[PDB]
């Protein structure tokens, strides 16, 4: 069978776009995004001449920070920064092209190192960034090596433990997809395919009795990668239908507000996935986007983890985000968080002057041990919820 | 138009940064960038040293279809 | 949420030992760990929402079969053919995530049973 998510109403898809919308005009490195270029490309919606000056800012970007700045794109932003040359029909090419590519190269090739023959050692980033690696190259048609496939050909099978992600394994999926289809690493086809395969079982082992994969912010991309390849044997068609119940419910009740989320979403609304890059279709006709024309609330901040402990009720307008709640904090006094730049948006680095160190990030829970499913942006507590800040190691 | 620091792509009048006017690499539409124009630290194992250049690179990456170094070495003889 | 065991006493090797454990509420991953004694805790058996979303230990492997009530709340371990190695409390464990194959280790389950122990006889 094979996994067909059906078009969702066209008002319903057209609100999602106009979320994306306002980032359009948001040129400045620290926002720009080429998650959300590439998700409108492949998108049934276009933002017309905005794309092509967003495009443009991309490129002044990337290639004067990492080849000569506030910031610099991370390693990982430039493999998407590549999905944003193939979302525009371009191949990456010249001399800072090229040297772009043996940068993302060497990045993959320290991961390689970090990781070990051993295999115990943990990449620096993420197995989701290894195989985000390869699949942006292998678009690009540039060849990684088969010591290089292997390492995320074990980060797959069930029982590896290096992650338990179906973001990561959707990802690597669609990496082994770009891979089998290009017929690239040859003398790891077999294995290749196989792993393919395992991704698809684990994926729809993940499904939650509600239809999503994993969690409603798994399921796009774990669809994308459904989406690539048949599925003997198994019922793919009836996980993946029962996968658009579940995201059409959440979708009316308002959970994708986050503007990586849509982008990962709005290819999948259009049959569309990553794998499309490999032969883009940019003429393809897109409908223009245009723009879319009092409680007061007590919230617990809980921070156990620091020493002397924190726990505070403090009070905002309701609809509220968390970090609104941090920033009211700050002001009533005794607290201090400090935040960097995401493409999700802003990351939570520190708490009371601790900064998470190497393999610890700061988690953030609503009591009773319930890890939050969105960042300190997009989560808007309920009233009497007590939300935590945890420091945790993965 | 133009800051000094960003060179002016002519025809486009797009600034560019100043680095890449003559990169042998085509950045201006026209073209307007190129045409105006004009004791040792050893490597780890499982490295090659590219022929001509300093650089380093992991011997995977010779014959891999991609020229890794400056030289483009590593691309050359390529054949069984 | 709690999670309350059942059964497992006192069996001759060769085996036949059912198991039982009952939650208060819907769970994402529900499984099984055996501690031996004075030896940490191992994993046994998970079991997630759909079907055959069954994981084993290779140590199990044949004798196993987990299995699932989702109405009732309810996982349970068949444990035929038991050896000297299966003598240990049994402890069941839930999380409310449902995740990516094989969460095997500890700290990836939020709430625990108090155990069954079962004790396997040479003789
Ligand atoms: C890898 C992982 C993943 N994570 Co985290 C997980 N698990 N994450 C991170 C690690 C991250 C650390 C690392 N060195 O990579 C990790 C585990 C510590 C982090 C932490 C959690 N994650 C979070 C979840 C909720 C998000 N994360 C995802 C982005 C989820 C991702 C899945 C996905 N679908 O994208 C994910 C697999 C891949 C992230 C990536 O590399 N993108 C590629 C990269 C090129 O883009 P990037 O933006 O530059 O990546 C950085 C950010 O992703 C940031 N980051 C990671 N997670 C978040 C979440 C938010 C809300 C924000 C603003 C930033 C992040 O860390 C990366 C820098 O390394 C998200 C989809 C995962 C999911 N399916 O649940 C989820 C967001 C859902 C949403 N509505 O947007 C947490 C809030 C969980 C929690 N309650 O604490 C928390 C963020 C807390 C905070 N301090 O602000
Ligand atoms: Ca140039
Ligand atoms: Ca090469």
């Amino acid at each position: 069978e094979m996994c067909e998510i059906p078009e969702m109403d066209s008002h319903l898809v057209e609100k999602l776009g106009q979320h994306l919308l306002p980032w359009m005009d948001r040129l400045s490195l620290e926002h720009l995004n080429p998650s959300i270029y590439v998700g409108l490309r492949l998108s049934s919606l276009q933002a017309g001449t905005k794309e092509d000056l967003y495009l443009h800012s991309l490129k002044l970007g990337y290639q004067q920070c990492l080849l000569g700045c506030q910031g610099k794109p991370s390693m990982g932003q430039l493999a998407l920064y590549l999905l944003a040359l193939r979302a525009n029909c371009e191949f990456v090419r010249g001399h800072k092209g090229d040297r772009l590519v043996s940068q993302l190269k060497w990045f993959l090739e320290d991961e390689k190192r970090a990781i070990g023959h051993d295999h115990k050692g943990h990449p620096h980033t993420s197995y989701y960034q290894y195989g985000l690696g390869i699949l942006a190259l292998c678009l690009h048609q540039k060849r990684v090596h088969d010591s290089v496939v292997d390492k995320l050909l074990y980060a797959v099978e069930p029982f590896h433990q290096g992650h338990h992600s179906v973001d990561t394994a959707a990802m690597a999926g669609l990496a082994f997809t770009c891979l089998k289809r290009s017929n690239f690493n040859p003398g790891r086809r077999q294995r290749i395919t196989m792993a393919i395969r395992t991704v698809q079982e684990e994926i729809l082992k993940a499904q939650t009795p509600e239809g999503h994969f994993g969690n409603v912010y798994s399921t796009p991309l774990a669809l994308q990668f459904l989406m690539t390849s048949p599925m003997r044997g198994a019922e793919l068609g009836t996980a993946c239908l029962k996968a658009r119940v579940a995201l059409l419910a959440s979708l009316q009740d308002g959970a994708f507000q986050n503007a990586l989320m849509i982008s990962q979403l709005l290819p999948v609304l259009n049959h569309k996935t990553y794998i499309d890059l490999i032969f883009p279709d940019c003429l393809a006709p897109r409908v223009m986007l245009e723009p879319a024309a009092q409680e007061i609330i007590s919230v617990t901040l809980q921070v156990l983890s620091l020493l002397p402990p924190y726990r505070q009720s403090i009070s905002v307008l309701a609809g509220s985000t968390v970090e609104d709640v941090l920033k009211k904090a700050h002001e009533l006094g005794g607290f201090t968080y400090e935040t960097q730049a995401s493409l999700s948006g802003p990351y939570l680095t520190s708490v009371m002057g601790k900064a998470a160190g190497e393999r610890e990030f700061w988690q953030l829970l609503r009591d009773p041990n319930t890890p939050l499913l969105q960042g300190i942006a997009d989560y808007r507590p309920k009233d009497g919820e007590t939300i935590e800040l945890r420091l945790v190691s993965w | 138009s133009c800051p000094p620091t960003k060179f002016q792509c002519r025809t486009s009048g797009l600034c560019v940064p100043l680095t890449w006017r003559c990169d042998r690499d085509l950045d201006c539409s026209d073209g307007s960038d190129e045409e105006e124009c004009r004791s040792r630290l050893a490597c780890l194992a499982g490295e090659l040293r590219c022929t001509l250049s300093d650089d380093c690179i992991p011997l995977t990456w010779r014959c891999d279809g991609h020229p890794d170094c400056p030289d483009s070495s590593d691309e050359l003889g390529c054949g069984t | 949420l709690q999670l309350v065991e059942s059964g497992g006493g006192l069996v001759q090797a060769g085996g036949s030992l059912r198991l039982s454990c009952t939650a208060s509420g819907r769970t994402g991953t529900m499984g099984w760990f055996r501690q031996g004694p004075g030896k940490e805790r191992e994993f046994v058996a998970s079991h997630k929402w759909v079907a055959g979303s069954t994981y084993y230990a290779d140590s199990v492997k044949g004798r196993f079969t987990i299995s699932r009530d989702n109405a009732k709340n309810t996982l349970y371990l068949q444990m035929n053919s038991l050896k000297s190695e299966d003598t240990a409390v049994y402890y069941c464990a839930a999380s409310s995530q449902i995740f990516y194959g094989a969460t095997t280790s500890i700290k990836d389950f939020n709430s625990w049973g108090k155990g069954t122990r079962v004790t396997v006889s040479s003789h």
